[PDB]
């Protein structure tokens, strides 16, 4: 299924997955495309901090939903 | 090039979408230096005063 990762920059990124995925897989798949690092990302949907060991069924996202995505850092 | 307001607004908008009303976020912006981004992530660490 597609789903969309909103960034701060308003950059949109789209990702095909899985509801049984995990959200380190997600995570790890944002990182392959986008290069932010896991430990960075910071992502949010219906106003929940998704947590890496949960899947995206545990948050009922369905196909379409929009994540945002948050950057987590002490630099630039 | 935008003037103080609109861009203050406009973060408002933004982080708004990110259930942060504009207030909170405005309010964190008075708490940011007018920063939207750090609006944000002051949203988060919490809102004292």
């Amino acid at each position: 299924m597609q789903i969309f990762v909103k960034t701060l920059t308003g950059k949109t990124i789209t990702l095909e997955v899985e509801p049984s995925d995990t959200i380190e897989n997600v995570k790890a798949k944002i990182q392959d495309k986008e290069g932010i690092p896991p430990d960075q990302q910071r992502l949010i949907f219906a106003g929940k901090q998704l947590e890496d060991g949960r899947t995206l069924s545990d948050y009922n996202i369905q196909k379409e939903s929009t994540l945002h995505l948050v950057l987590r850092l002490r630099g630039g | 090039t935008l003037v103080t307001g609109s861009e203050y607004e406009t973060m408002l908008t933004e982080i708004m979408s990110m259930g942060y009303e504009r207030e909170r976020v405005v309010a964190a912006l008075r708490a940011s230096y007018n920063n939207p981004h750090r609006a944000v992530e002051y949203l988060l660490t919490g809102i004292p005063g």
